[PDB]
């Protein structure tokens, strides 16, 4: 799809067997989701944003489907105010910014 | 040094 | 241009006669720049993201160039960790997300 930016670019994702709404975020290095369980090991991480830092759990090799498109990568889980799909997974679905 | 910028007006 | 996301989408901007680096951020409603002087009156605004909220100064109808494309619009100034070009100005330069 071509998605305009008149409104927030939200899409449906499937992760951990759950459907969620997430923001396609070209200004995010990483993919950050609100609290949920994910299988496998994890390790703690601090990430920054406008606002400062939050502590998250880092899960590697997590499969996600973004608006129809399968990918695999690291997913961070923690107290984010918005679910975001960051560049680590946007690349895998071939997303580009065009102007 | 993962930085992640969602942003909205409060 | 077409910008892939393997690296941060950093571009040069021009504001107040000076060149700066900024991040194209589809997850940002607004445009937020590090402390600088801008002409005219400002108004108060609070902006939130991962981390919490910060106070910024809102300047309207500021001339700004983004990767060479001319825009005129609202610029927020404050203690952001990074210069961010948000959807208010990405829509002015005709940017879309594509996959
Ligand atoms: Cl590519
Ligand atoms: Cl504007
Ligand atoms: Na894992």
């Amino acid at each position: 799809p071509q998605i305009t930016l008149w409104k927030r670019p939200l899409v449906t994702i499937k992760i951990g067997g759950q459907l969620k709404e997430a923001l396609l975020d070209t200004g995010a290095d990483d993919t950050v989701i609100e609290e949920m369980s994910l299988p496998g090991r994890w390790k703690p991480k601090m990430i920054g944003g406008i606002g400062g830092f939050i502590k998250v759990r880092q899960y590697d090799q997590i499969i996600i489907e973004i608006a129809g498109h399968k990918a695999i990568g690291t997913v961070l889980v923690g107290p984010t105010p918005a679910n975001i799909i960051g560049r680590n997974l946007l690349t895998q679905i071939g997303a580009t910014l065009n102007f | 040094v993962s930085f992640n910028x969602p942003q909205i007006t409060a």
